[PDB]
RNA sequence: UUCGGGUCUUGUAAUUGGAAUGAGUACAAUGUAAAUACCUUAACGAGGAACAAUUGGAGGGCAAGUCUGGUGCCAGCAGCCG
């Protein structure tokens, strides 16, 4: 639409974690 | 509780020692100017001047091979957030 | 108006550095510069350290 | 202790021009190494 | 002559930094 | 270029206040009539000194030299050397660089290469102990002077190190209200190349003048000879009353000339000085200029200077009108309570002036 | 071998 | 020590401070005009319709407040309404979430120093289950939390039941934000600042009948002021946010419309309104004077007064003789320097022991304020403050307009000659006209050195010499940077893009502003091109300022070896003559495989060959390098976004993206195919065994032999 | 080394 | 701890299948002073099952990259920058 929704990334904000299982 | 005086070591040449980690804060409950180490280069681009940082202590266990004696705090939070919210990019300094 | 004919000659400007910008690079403002590739006898004049 | 992964990245190494690949095999400094210790040993041997 | 003064000045550059950061240090472990 | 000016008055004072404000000035009709009109040698040098010091700024001369365009730049420093024309000493070169000292990008270490003393401009000493402490009281801590070889008129062949670390952002503001008590009574009394009987004999005659007062009288001798004393011979004094309470002075000086008398000079010194001290209110008709350009640059806030209608005079004035033409600050005055004497305090708002060169 | 011979001196120094 | 702070200062006045300035903030539509007419109708009693513009009206004895509806689309109102506002009622909707624009409007409020942040939350009624309803509320509550402090409340609304929203809220917001105690910063306590109410045009009609439409006329501008006492000469420069940099040709100070009924009741007290409560304007329904008079010279002053050069140094003494006969006696200076007669020699030694010590221990000022030294430096500050205020009040024409000008909270109009015709024509009152003084170092011109990096939630980096508009102290302009780096602090070498989880230094042309600035870029202020991407694309500080930087790109030069001994090598396609071979001779030289070397003399027969030693035998197949350095420099583009002379006031655009003219002129995106990587496999070597020589294999003894 | 690091000049005329 | 010795269906960012379910949304009813919820339950609701849990600790590796010291080709510091 006409309205912009947040990104996932700037909803849920983990930052910079490293790769977990 | 402290204010940033100077970023100490800037002008060293060899990057991630812990002369390039130290500042000098003073404490304000003393008027009291003394050195606190800041982990990451990064976040020692976090800390500028006048900048009000919250030190706790130190707390290490042994030494490292080119650390220096004394400089007993460290940083926790700078100008209210959190040095390592601040450095995963959490949250942004709010100036 | 001044800010008439000022956006005029911005927009000139503009168009400048847009042809430069896509434009080639200079030999000098590459890396990796090979002898052929750039203009002969140059280095004399342009004084590198 | 406190590094990100991108920090940690990786760094990929370039190959030899493609115009001169008539002489194969830009040789990179692990190779030097292994070369310069095998001549050592020739010459070692070769005084003795 | 160029590469004797290039010499030159990096030599004495080198040595204010390393008089600089020996100061910095002796200022550290003093204060 | 835009702020006009008339008249080689005051030129040294217009070039520095146009370096700190940053408003483009243009000065012209300089010495007109005359048979050389325009701008003299140490005028010259002096501009030369000033690009030397900054850095972007331009000044455009004509070419008949009687006009002077001035579009400013910012203050960088750094270590240099300058040759000053025989014509005017260090101290007339010295001056605008103790205004433009501690507002700069580097720190100052400029060596001076000239004449030493005159009677119209300020010596050494006169520099140090009349005009170091004013900048100690605004803020100014490490300040010095060093003299490496100290050179006499008419051939000089003297050397001064100005070297300035305080790189204040802002001068504080000032709050000096009451007249000072004068404690100590300190002096130098210098000579190059003659008998030290002539620093003798002045002393003498200054502590014959001042032996009236109670107050201790401390001259110290200060004789320079062999290689390191310059060409000419020549002797001179300064005194500063000193008050110690609150670290303000009052000096006054001179120099011999070719076959004048120690004594008389001696004398004469210590006159110069009782007439500065009951003219002066909490400064000096020389320290004055310093004082006033400091409170304008301080902090945007309200600084209060006591000062006395003896020191109130045409220079005094001219002064005034230049800060006003260049900054838009008036300074107010007002008649202090006091009913014996007829002091008033001087109260100047400082505009907001920060030292935005240094990097942090 | 060499691992072994690298971690082993690290938990010497 | 959590009470402990760092000291600043706070330039308001206790006498008639200004209405303090809400923005009303958030997405297009999300009922952003309607709180203003309801909270109106609260604090006043009155309903009203066509909210446009600031519109003022007055809280309690002691406030007033001014509402600002932003324009819910314009980046660049969000920008120069988050440098003016002090509270921002922030509001975003409830079944939608936050939204990019609400997140974009944080980002630089939270960079250009953070006013009093407060969220509403609207579309509470649309929530079909009372369970979705609380469990969306304390998800909006702790990201909100995340990103503004924690704790911060935020508000409730329902529907609008008759153009309004639900009493009860309402009227707890209302307290809220009339006992919202505001906190000092450094912009706004450095800078004089207004926010224009009422806007005028002065011309004549006949002269702009002559001149056709195009002479730019001058204009008068009503507001109040904040910040800084504005200085009262005429002739000072202020930016215009979006207009450019005008100076102001002449001040007055005027009746304010909406006077406070604390100060309305103390000037009717003085003297022997209560209707108009709000203020929609955009909306319908002696020796000083000796001194300072120029004509008369000072002589003339000193004539007058009592009934010369300065380039010298010295003052004007008389003749010594006359001085000496003054001064044979002391005792008119005596007074400067320094039982009945017991007490009284006792009294006099208490003053000479006064007059000995003088100020050393007096009180110390930390047992008096009580055992801190930030007590001690507030009340240092505070100490000033109030002798600023009495030397104020003293006397009332000059000390207040002459010497520190119209304070704050004084409503006043200024008018400036040379203001377009478009921003007369285009001006529409949905619009902020903000204004700011300048300083000297913000009317200069220079480079600055800046720390920046991308911005976190940005997706693309940042190019060096791209186009990128951004904010810095009240200007808003699009500029060239260029991303540096010092290569371990010892030379600034210019980097290609932007770190991507770090700050790099940055260095580019543009008007300077202070040290320890921070500011915010963004790449695309043109609302027509925008996407689901976030707008904001760099946040940083600029540090210092010059006019020129010594900024190198590293550029190596390459060759190829093509004949080769033990430790020497002939280099060859490097140069192009033996005059550059022996410029360039003496030289510290490296290959591909990292071996050490120099080049030594310039080849005769060949027109560019050398002789180069090595530290060991050079392969033929790898590549000579030589390092060194190449000065660029800094493009000196400057483009001020103008969106309020602009008609249409979004889509601004400037200097479009590399990216974007390479997709308009329909062009490729350049590389070299040599360049790329690949995914290589080095086999294993088995070197040749070794050969003695056959003298050597002859003369060799008899057990220690090959065999 | 002068004409390298300064920048700014004088239009010195006569 | 070094020379080494011990032992065994192990390994896979390889392919693939149908079954199960509640976090969630929801008729409904119960609950309740009235609601919300729990406990019940039609209808929807799972292949990065992206319906996308964490907080700390230890360690390695890499470039035509950078800095410093050297008894070459090494060592140190380190590396978001080639
Ligand atoms: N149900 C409901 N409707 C709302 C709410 N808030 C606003 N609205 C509707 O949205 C409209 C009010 O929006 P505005 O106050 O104009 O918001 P705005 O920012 O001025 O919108 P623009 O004029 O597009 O800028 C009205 O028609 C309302 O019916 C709410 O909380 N609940
Ligand atoms: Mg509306």
């Amino acid at each position: 639409d006409g309205k912009r929704a947040i990104n996932y990334q700037i909803l849920k904000n983990k930052g910079l974690t490293p790769k977990r299982n | 509780k402290g204010i940033v005086l100077e970023k100490l070591g800037i002008e060293s040449k060899q990057p991630n020692s812990a002369i390039r980690k130290c500042v000098r804060v003073q404490l304000i409950k003393n008027g009291k100017k003394v050195t606190a180490f800041v982990p990451n280069d990064g976040c020692l681009n976090f800390v500028d001047e006048n900048d009000e940082v919250l030190l706790a202590g130190f707390g290490r266990k042994g030494k490292a091979k080119g650390d220096i004696p004394g400089v007993r705090f460290k940083v926790v939070k700078v100008s209210g957030v959190s040095l390592l919210a601040l450095w995963k990019e959490k949250k942004e300094k709010p100036r | 108006s001044s800010f008439e004919k000022q956006q005029i000659e911005i927009r000139k400007q503009i168009e400048q550095l847009e042809n430069e910008a896509v434009a080639e690079k200079k030999w000098s403002l590459k890396g990796e510069v090979k002898a052929k590739d750039r203009p002969e006898d140059a280095l004399l004049t342009e004084e590198l350290e | 202790k406190l590094v990100h992964d991108v920090q940690k990245k990786q760094h990929r190494e370039r190959s030899q021009l493609t115009s001169r690949s008539r002489y194969g095999f830009l040789e990179k400094h692990k190779d030097y190494v292994k070369r310069a210790q095998d001549f050592h040993r020739k010459q070692s041997t070769l005084k003795v | 002559f160029e590469a004797r003064q290039r010499i030159e000045e990096k030599n004495k550059e080198s040595s204010d930094y390393h008089a600089k950061m020996a100061h910095i240090v002796n200022t550290i472990n003093t204060e | 270029k835009y702020t006009t000016f008339q008249g080689s008055q005051n030129f040294r004072l217009r070039i520095v206040l146009a370096t700190l404000s940053g408003k483009p000035i243009k000065i012209e009709k300089i010495r007109s009539g005359d048979l050389n009109p325009g701008l003299k040698d140490y005028e010259v040098s002096f501009l030369r000194l000033i690009e030397s010091v900054t850095n972007g700024s331009v000044i455009e001369i004509s070419y008949t030299g009687t006009t002077v365009i001035y579009r400013p730049g910012i203050i960088v420093g750094g270590a240099s050397t300058h040759i000053c024309p025989s014509s005017k000493p260090v101290g007339y070169f010295v001056e605008p660089m103790l205004y433009l000292a501690p507002f700069s990008k580097k720190k100052f270490s400029i060596l001076f290469k000239g004449i030493t003393a005159s009677h119209n401009d300020a010596g050494i000493e006169a520099i140090k102990w009349g005009l170091m402490p004013v900048m100690e009281k605004f803020g100014v801590r490490e300040c010095a002077l060093h003299t490496l070889k100290r050179g006499s008129p008419p051939l000089g062949g003297g050397e001064v190190h100005l070297v300035v670390d305080s790189l204040i952002a802002q001068p504080i503001t000032m709050h000096e209200i009451d007249r000072p008590i004068i404690s100590s009574i300190t002096g130098v009394a210098y000579s190059t190349r003659v008998s030290p009987s002539l620093v003798n004999r002045m002393i003498d005659g200054a502590k014959k003048v001042l032996k009236n007062l109670q107050c201790e009288v401390n001259i110290t001798a200060d004789v320079w000879r062999g290689e390191n004393s310059g060409k000419s011979p020549g002797w001179g004094i300064t005194l500063v009353a000193q008050s110690k309470q609150k670290g303000w002075s009052y000096f006054a000086e001179d120099i011999g000339d070719a076959g004048s008398i120690p004594e008389e000079l001696g004398e004469k010194v210590a006159c110069q000085l009782l007439e500065e001290i009951s003219k002066s209110a909490a400064v000096g008709r020389n320290q004055l200029p310093l004082a006033i350009v400091y409170m304008v640059i301080g902090k945007e806030d309200i600084g209060r200077l006591r000062i006395n209608k003896e020191q109130i005079d045409e220079r005094f004035i001219i002064l005034l009108r230049d800060i006003k033409k260049i900054f838009n600050t008036e300074v107010f005055l007002k008649p202090v309570d006091e009913a014996d004497n007829e002091d008033m305090i001087a109260t100047i708002k400082g505009i907001g002036f920060t030292n935005t060169s240094k990097k942090i | 071998r060499k691992e072994r011979l690298k971690k082993l001196a690290k938990m010497e120094e | 020590e959590r009470k402990l702070h760092v000291p600043m200062v706070d330039r308001t006045p206790e006498d008639d401070p200004p209405p303090f300035i809400v923005a009303v903030v958030g997405p297009p539509g999300t009922g952003k005009t309607t709180l203003i007419r309801s909270l109106v109708r609260r604090m006043t009693k009155s309903t009203l319709n066509d909210i446009q513009g600031p519109i003022t009206v007055v809280s309690g004895k002691h406030r007033r407040l001014t509402f600002l509806e932003c324009p819910a689309d314009d980046l660049n109102a969000m920008i120069d309404i988050a440098k003016i506002a002090d509270l921002v009622l922030l509001l975003i909707d409830g079944n939608f979430g936050f939204e990019m624009e609400t997140m974009e409007f944080l980002n630089i409020a939270q960079h250009h120093g953070m006013p009093r942040v407060l969220g509403v939350a609207t579309h509470l009624d649309l929530f079909k289950s009372q369970s979705t309803l609380r469990a969306s509320k304390k998800r909006l509550k702790h990201r909100f939390w995340t990103e503004v402090y924690q704790g911060a409340k935020l508000f409730y609304l329902s529907g609008v039941i008759n153009g309004r929203y639900p009493d009860r809220e309402i009227l707890n917001l209302s307290r809220f934000i009339s006992v919202m105690k505001f906190r000092p910063l450094k912009w706004r306590n450095e800078h004089p600042y207004m926010l224009a109410d009422r806007f005028t045009d002065l011309t004549h009609p006949e002269l702009i009948e002559t001149q056709g439409l195009q002479i730019d006329r001058k204009v008068a501008i009503y507001g109040y002021l904040h910040g800084t006492p504005l200085p009262s000469a005429p002739g000072t420069r202020v930016h215009i946010a979006g207009v450019g940099d005008f100076s102001v040709a002449q001040i007055e100070k005027l009746p304010d419309p909406c006077p406070t009924p604390f100060y309305q009741q103390k000037l009717d007290d003085f003297e022997r309104d209560k209707d108009k409560l709000i203020y929609a304007p955009m909306s319908d329904v002696n020796i000083g004077k000796l001194i300072y008079m120029d004509n008369i010279s000072p002589e003339e002053c000193i004539r007058r007064w009592r009934g010369v050069d300065l380039e010298k140094f010295v003052p004007y003494f008389d003749t010594f003789e006359k001085l000496a006969k003054k001064w044979k006696s002391v005792d008119a200076i005596k007074e400067r320097f320094l039982r009945e007669m017991n007490a009284a020699k006792k009294e006099k030694l208490r003053a000479q022991f006064e007059i000995e010590e003088g100020e050393n221990f007096k009180e110390d000022d930390e047992n008096n304020e009580y055992d801190t030294w930030y007590e001690l430096q507030k009340a240092k500050i505070s100490k000033q403050l109030e002798i600023n205020n009495i030397e104020y009040q003293e006397m009332t024409p000059e000390q207040r307009q002459r010497i520190e000008g119209f304070k704050a909270g004084s409503y006043v109009r200024i008018v400036f000659e040379k203001v377009p015709m478009e921003f007369v024509k285009n001006f529409n009152p949905k619009f902020p006209i903000v204004m700011g003084g300048l300083l000297p170092t913000e009317i200069k011109f220079g480079i600055v050195k800046a720390r920046l990096r991308r911005h976190r939630w940005h997706k693309k980096i940042l190019k060096t010499n791209d186009p990128l508009v951004l904010s810095l102290g009240w200007r808003r302009f699009q500029t060239l940077p260029i991303y540096t780096t010092t290569d371990s602090r010892t030379r600034t070498r210019m980097l290609k893009y932007t770190p991507e989880h770090t700050y790099c230094n940055a260095a580019f042309y543009g008007p300077l502003c202070s040290p320890n600035t921070p500011f915010c870029g963004v790449q695309i202020v043109a609302n027509s091109d925008t996407g689901n991407g976030f707008r904001i694309a760099a946040t940083g500080i600029v540090e210092e300022i010059d006019v020129n930087i010594e900024i190198v790109k590293k550029l190596k030069l390459v060759g190829f070896p093509y004949k080769i001994f033990k430790n020497t090598a002939f280099i060859k396609d490097m140069f192009s003559s033996a005059m550059e071979v022996a410029r360039f001779e003496g030289a510290q030289i490296k290959t591909v495989s990292g071996i050490r070397g120099e080049i030594k003399r310039a080849l005769s027969k060949p027109e560019g060959h050398y002789r180069a030693a090595f530290e060991d035998k050079i392969l033929m197949s790898d590549i000579v390098i030589l390092r060194s350095w190449y000065p660029v420099r800094v493009k000196k583009f400057y483009n001020p976004v103008t969106s309020l002379l602009l008609k249409e006031k979004t889509e601004w655009k400037g200097l479009r993206l590399t990216g974007q003219i390479r997709a308009a002129m329909n062009l490729e995106t350049p590389s070299n195919p040599d360049s790329a990587y690949h995914k290589i496999e080095r086999v294993e070597r088995h070197f040749n065994g070794l050969k003695v020589p056959k003298a050597v294999q002859k003369e060799l003894p008899f057990k220690s032999q090959i065999h | 080394k002068m004409m390298k690091n300064k920048r700014g000049g004088v239009i010195d005329k006569r």
